[PDB]
């Protein structure tokens, strides 16, 4: 299972914000994907491995991080009305055409 | 022994055959040198090539048979299609060709001609020489066909021979990249 | 662009 | 044994070692190389700039690929009951790349083969000293016994008072092998 | 232009055992693997299925859809749908360059009336 930290959470413009993913699965690949209404899923950053990290389609004003195997966070330095919306983590075993398994999101408001 | 060293190795192969009319796909799973585990498209499926690979074959095939099987035609015929026939099989470097003389030389005295051949692409190629306007078939020899390593190949021929007054040698090179065939001249002075 | 062969993850 | 074809397309040759994290990534056409990725710069390096133009690949997928042989290459270790690699002894032989014509630009080529494991220092000498410039390499290519060979290039002209050697140095190797070279 | 994946506008609404067809197109720039992911209410998108060339069919769970590479297509198919399909559905692909980044569309909202 792949769970996020955390679910919710109410942010300031200018705030620095960290969602946090980690997962149990022994997957070598861990993503960031943000939903919005008219986007569907969007890829923000992934990561092949501990201490890996590879800019998604759309990294701009987001930073993250693979401290270890397990886990992958996800950075806001200055956060934006923007950015809200509802972020979701997946973990893959790095195999072409892998599957993705999903954290259940974070919903992230910028007011 | 912190000197133990360790390595795997990821050989895939995409052999066509008639341009893409026929292709064999295979993928070979090392350890250090040993291929342990082998996915072969004529076979079908992953096998344990040694006792190694006996842990992988299974879960291999479970797994990844599907995706692996169509990558003959999302990889090997995509590839050949798509990037290899705008450049690998369009690539034609004429070659270079001169003649020297072996020893120095002494009118009736037994020589070698030796044709240099170089700088060309693809690798098939045919030399041949000629005295006096006629094929020699005897005393024709050449070395191994040499990969330079930048995509291009190199080649002696060798004609052991006697000069005789007014004796004319031609060196006659065949290959894709000419329009016709190169052809240089050694004259006995 | 072109296509690569997928070294495949044991275990 | 060899399997016979056309052609042969390797796309995507993965080589990991340890220790060092040490990895290549290469695309291989009839035996010629297409490209390496250098997994600093994360960038394709092609063989022949003129392919780059028509075709390209994204060197991530060199990375992903690179992962995962760094995963393999510890799941088979540890399977293997750590059984080391078994050193071999390269050898080299040196050739220049067109006729050889006193003053004129040419290029010494070392081929080294019989490399295992893919580690190796490859430096050319000049008169007995070490030369810095005009001296490029292939990556490592691969052969049907899964030892490798590579190829060392030299830009020089040719001269009567010229000496050169192409210096091998290999863990399977006491000490450096020198292949001398005269024109 | 980046690849991308167009299915259905937004919001579809059928009956109880009505048949399901939501379309995908896609626009690859290689040979691109495809899938179909279900987002249901309060979670994340979990994986249907996939197919890696054309004329190969996955399915799962009564869902399914045909690779067609002629009309860049993976259309979803499902027989006789409940109310339990209620959910998001996602086309998706990744390219055969060993990338392994993945590929979401707009997703199709499927309400599927009691």
């Amino acid at each position: 299972a792949v769970t996020q930290s955390p679910r919710n959470k109410v942010a300031v413009t200018g705030e620095k914000v960290t969602l946090s993913c980690n997962q149990t699965n022994n997957h070598n690949n861990m993503y960031w994907y943000r939903q919005d209404t008219g986007h569907g899923l969007r890829l923000i950053y992934y990561s092949y491995g501990a201490g890996s990290t590879e800019k998604g389609d759309i990294p701009d004003g987001y930073k993250a991080s693979r401290p270890s195997q397990e886990n992958f966070s996800l950075t806001l330095e200055s956060a934006t009305p923007s950015q809200t919306s509802v972020y979701f983590c997946a973990s893959g075993d790095a195999s072409g055409a892998e599957t993705l398994y999903f954290g259940p999101g974070t919903r992230l408001t910028v007011l | 022994d912190s000197e133990r060293h360790f390595v795997v190795q990821f050989q895939p192969f995409c052999y066509f055959t008639n341009g893409t009319q026929r292709i064999r796909y295979v993928t070979r799973y090392i350890y250090n040198r040993e291929e342990y585990l082998r996915f072969d498209s004529d076979v079908g499926e992953y096998r344990a090539v040694t006792e190694l690979g006996r842990p992988d074959a299974e879960y291999y095939n479970k797994q990844y048979l599907e995706r692996t099987r169509a990558e003959l035609d999302t990889v090997c015929r995509y590839n050949y299609e798509e990037t290899e026939v705008p450049t690998s099989l369009r690539r034609l470097e004429q070659p270079n060709v001169v003649i020297s003389l072996s020893r120095t030389e002494a009118l009736n005295h037994h020589n070698t001609l030796v044709c240099s051949v170089t700088d060309f692409y693809p690798a098939k190629i045919k030399v041949r020489w000629f005295r006096n306007g006629q094929e020699e078939t005897v005393g024709v020899s050449s070395t191994q066909l040499i990969r330079n390593g930048d995509w291009t190949f190199q080649v002696l021929v060798m004609l052991e021979m006697t000069p005789r007054r007014g004796e004319v040698y031609t060196c006659h090179v065949e290959h894709p990249s000419l329009k016709s065939p190169i052809t240089v001249e050694w004259r006995a002075q | 662009r072109g296509g690569a062969s997928q070294y495949r993850p044991s275990q | 044994d060899d399997i016979e074809a056309d052609h042969v397309g390797s796309y995507g040759i993965v080589v990991y070692q340890s220790p060092g994290d040490i990895g290549q990534y290469t695309f291989e056409f009839d035996g010629d190389e297409l490209f390496y990725v250098d997994l600093d710069k994360k960038e394709t390096i092609w063989m022949l700039p003129e392919f780059a133009q028509l075709r390209s690949f994204d060197p991530q997928g060199g990375l992903q690929n690179i992962a995962t042989g760094k995963h393999n290459l510890g799941v088979l270790t540890k399977r293997s009951n750590s059984t080391p690699a078994t050193n071999e002894a390269p050898q080299a032989t040196v050739f220049p790349k067109s006729p050889v014509l006193l003053g004129q630009p040419n290029t010494l080529i070392c081929f080294v083969d019989n490399i295992f494991p893919p580690v190796i220092n490859i430096t050319w000498l000049r008169n007995s000293k070490s030369v810095a410039d005009g001296v490029y390499e292939t990556s490592f290519f691969v052969n049907r016994d899964y030892s490798f060979h590579k190829l060392s290039y030299l830009t020089f002209i040719p001269s009567d008072d010229d000496i050169y050697d192409c210096k091998v140095e290999h863990w399977g190797l006491e000490e450096p092998v020198l292949k001398h070279w005269e024109p | 232009s980046a690849d991308s994946v167009t299915q259905t506008g937004g919001q579809v609404a059928l009956s109880e055992e009505d048949f399901l067809t939501i379309h995908c197109n896609y626009s690859a720039s290689g040979y691109p693997a495809l899938f179909w992911y279900v987002q249901y209410p309060g979670e994340g998108p979990q994986f249907l299925f996939r197919a890696s060339r054309d004329k190969e069919k996955g399915s799962s769970r009564g869902f399914e859809a045909t690779y067609n590479k002629e009309a860049t297509s993976f259309h979803l198919q499902k027989a006789s749908v409940q109310e339990s399909d209620s959910a998001v559905y996602y086309c998706a692909l990744s390219e055969n360059y060993g990338n392994e980044k993945i590929t979401f569309g707009a997703g199709t909202k499927l309400q599927v009336v009691p």
